[PDB]
């Protein structure tokens, strides 16, 4: 298909030629990101940092949460 | 029944609609969500397989488990609770920094969000191969090795009392297009008079039947059988580029070299082709150098001209000729210069602007 | 009196002059510098607030404190002094690697140097939020969340016996421009005959009164009220781009799709607009598909044409019509092709060069 | 201001429109980077690595130091 | 004898041929490879100097040594063998992730592969300076400081029972070109009527005798004597750029400002040059502001016009005039606009396409 | 060489002018990347992870190994 005979006169030499594949998606799988570090082993520790992080989580999530409640509830 | 009424939603795009439909394909809302909630309390596992009846197995992730596994009993003298509290507080705020980088407010559309399995690494605990290993891929096999580039994730659901987000990933399932062949091009330098040049062409080309496409280099990996492009890779070409690779170099452009570096010789199909009007090519058994016509731009070598050749201290054994011989080239035109600096293109588009004026 | 005499300096730029003037606004040289020196000896704190009389509170940073806090008593059997000496030597040389990357000789102009609070992370101990937390910003509030992008630092002073550099950071103080509105554009694909296309336009647009500007995507974050651009963001536009977004698409260019992916439908203002000459649009309660004129390029749907529509297995409830109806489009022109590959632009600028020849 | 009526005919639909703010700098604050790890806890350790680092510091700093002495002393 | 026969190889490039010749310059195959193998068993050192007779000293690298040095005796109660086994398994899989990123299948040509000493860091144990320190470079000296940018490595040999790869690095040996001078340009803003502009030119320029080249900014570091470019740096320029920097600004293009930011003044050779038709320039000892002709675009200041000047609250002492005085500028043309956004260049190349049509 | 007198009229002022050097490569040096973590200290541990990694190593290396055997043995 390629007219290589015109190509080597200024030096075009294909060192590799392979096929091509694309991936398809027949099914799916579930994967839960639990943002909260589930480590009750903390022995009543990190309370303040986790308590600040709880509030952090509103600016983390809420925009997305609303974006998804607009898709669900309408 | 519907979950999608337009007069109350107003605005949403195609992928967002399909994500909402696929979310309603999940009957998690229909089913009690308490069972999902109540399963995840005691998982205490970095990556666990929590099955869901008449549904795919839920895989549960964690972030930072191992240090909390480490310093319980030791820290009682090894590191104070506050000390470790400060220590954790550091990592936790780093974890918040990472999640605010990726799940944060630079994240554009969480309905249509496409979050690759690479970038989530320290979010997903810094290990990427094990989760795909759970999917049933060895990493010793054709899919895991060729394709780790583009296993994608999407956002499905958000729960506030569980404070958690539910994603669903896809399965890599490879399938080749019927008539796709990928050629990796390559070129050597040369000279005309004393000027040194080489040809500027796209690194790869891809032909699907008659159609020839351009190609991406960032997701596309090369195995000996095929070119694996895990993300959609086939960005189009131009007729004034597609005429170049097929059968003519009258339109293909040419460049000047970067310092003195250039490829003055090459072996292809057992044949040495080079510009021996530039460096030392000398017939080994005979003992004499070979000159070149000034109306010629390279010089090709097969066994019949000289069996073993010396190119600046080497000793090359060649084989039979696989090429037609050098016809004159002065009636076949050469490309214009190429300058890869948008200011120059801008300056000359601003010249084009002056021409319009 | 002056601190700036031109016949002895010779050459300096605008920001350098203003940095020198602001350095002389600091009377640290006038005041004894021993008090600053002698304060910093015993700070022994990652980030401390050392006040300075009739001046802002100095905040003192450290680099690597926690491991030295960790392994004093334990290492007496846990890890030998030399072993930990090698261990530290590793990190210290890594710290030198980082500081030589950023404070090193690739750093161009330390008088006008602008060093953002993100890149300094492992230099500033790997925590960025706590220092801004000291500044008095929650990270639960409007400034810390929207704007962590561009809190800038500059170099003020260097002392050799203290071996230290003195920076001064600014305060984020948000203020909106009077008539700035940011529109996030979006488009769907379509076809003409069998060819598949969509419109190539800038991702964002920004209008300040009559003036419409282009927009940057790297610092600019989106909250529901405004678009926060922590760095100067408003790079200009072109008349031959500014004519596109306002009132005409005769000049706006169009592209061919990446593989078979495209947006064939959308919901806007409670109305389904799509190209149903491409995929399956079928009136649900009636039970029949809807065709399209070949002199038309899309098809819009409101409640009055069909109340519920099926698009490839979905069930869409729509509302009242918010749009004018489809007038003929064949007397309104369409854009040229777009190829985002500088070699093609270069090849055709090299064509422009050939045209000039 | 935007003539959207010409824009939806080839499908230009703005999913969000917000305002714009810019930050201003009324005042400043001081922040000292002490390059030297102030950890006398080292117990006479790292002496050699810190001693090499001292010298490193000349190529770290001096160029900048001169660049700043040209701004101050002239 | 040869190691290179063309009829059995078929295809290989210039650098690949030279790498094969240089590999045969290594007589490791000729000599017993058991001695190399049997040396490396008991090295147990991150970076060791294993000498080879009539050859350069082999330097042996390791990856992850220190934690295995750490937790032998302690882990017997501190961390279980399986626990540490999981812990190691994590890092090892991370090490595999790094090596699969860099030695993996995105790696194009391992015969001609060029792998810089920066990117190999966590592969080479996370320390880069110590290996170059072994090479005999202080990091207190001219080579290590100016040039850490481009110390390159290449692949020489692969052994399967040792499972190891053999690289060979080069020695930085600095040598200046005979007539190379690097100029770092800089510009200030101005106005014409109310429009605010400044000149768009390449950040650096480099002249080698008559020849003037463009310049790269990513490897090239600046010391007070010279510009060190560790990688080949001298990418060419255009005549329609090279005419700009030498002696004329009739072709040099100009831009509109980013927000209101601009350089309205500068000190050069002890002379204040600015546009004082834009901000406040006021003669200090006299007490009056200075105006500017509307047929002029800047205003220059030496000692003779006013000895000390105030520019928005500063007090500037100037020196003797080092410049010719302001002749009229309205008979010297100005550049066109510059827009650094490839869509605009594409839109107008698509206009060029329309013009061709 | 530079006609700066035309350059300051629109404000082109070169704040620095230096020389230029390029590095040359008279000789070489050997450097062996041993991909295998040579830590027999492992005390019969990591056996499974190293055993998986052994196999990993074939997809790590072999392509390159062949690429080099084509250069050597021909």
């Amino acid at each position: 298909q390629i007219h290589w005979n015109n190509l080597s006169t200024i030096g075009i030499i294909g060192t590799d030629s392979v096929h091509y594949k694309i991936m398809t998606r027949p099914s799916h799988q579930y994967l839960v990101i639990k943002l909260m570090p589930n480590v009750s082993l903390i022995d009543n520790c990190t309370k303040a940092e986790l308590g600040e992080y709880e509030k952090l989580l509103n600016s983390v999530l809420e925009p997305i949460n609303q974006a998804l409640t607009l898709m669900t509830k309408n | 029944g519907v979950v999608l009424a337009g007069a109350a939603l107003g605005v949403a795009t195609a992928a967002q609609i399909t994500a909402g439909i696929a979310l309603h394909q999940s009957n998690l809302n229909a089913q009690a969500i308490q069972s999902l909630r109540t399963s995840l309390e005691q998982s205490n596992k970095a990556i666990e397989e929590i099955r869901e009846a008449t549904q795919e197995t839920v895989i549960a992730v964690q972030g930072v488990q191992d240090y909390v596994n480490n310093e319980l009993v030791p820290a009682m003298q090894h590191m104070s609770c506050e000390l470790v509290g400060q220590r954790l507080g550091l990592k936790l705020l780093r974890y918040y920094t990472e999640l605010l980088s990726i799940f944060g407010p630079s994240l554009r559309d969480p309905i249509s969000a496409e979050i690759s399995i690479q970038a989530l690494s320290y979010a997903l605990g810094g290990e990427i191969h094990k989760i795909l290993e759970k999917l049933g891929y060895s990493g010793n096999d054709m899919i895991a090795i060729l394709e780790s580039r583009g296993i994608k994730t999407k956002i499905t659901h958000v729960d506030l009392p569980g404070k958690l987000i539910i994603l669903s990933i896809s399965y890599p399932t490879l399938s080749e297009v019927k008539g796709v062949i990928v050629h990796r091009l390559e070129a050597v330098s040369y000279n005309i008079g004393s000027q040194e040049w080489y040809t500027t062409v796209p690194r790869y080309v891809a032909t699907n039947g008659y159609l020839i496409s351009n190609f991406d280099e960032s997701p596309c990996v090369f195995v000996s059988e095929s070119a694996i492009c895990s993300q959609n890779s086939l960005y189009p070409m131009s007729p004034l580029l597609q005429q170049c690779i097929r059968g003519d170099t009258s339109s293909c452009a040419r460049t000047l070299v970067s310092g003195t570096m250039g490829n003055k010789f090459i072996l292809s199909k057992g044949n040495i082709v080079a510009n021996c009007a530039s460096i030392l090519c000398k017939c080994y058994s005979t003992g004499t150098i070979i000159n070149q016509s000034p109306d010629k731009l390279l010089t090709f070598i097969a066994s019949d001209t000289c069996p073993l050749v010396e190119i600046d201290g080497v000793t090359i054994q060649v084989g039979g000729r696989q090429y037609p011989d050098m016809v004159y080239e002065s009636k076949v035109a050469l490309g214009p210069a190429i300058s890869l600096e948008r200011l120059d293109v801008g300056t000359n588009l601003g010249n084009a602007l002056k021409k319009l004026d």
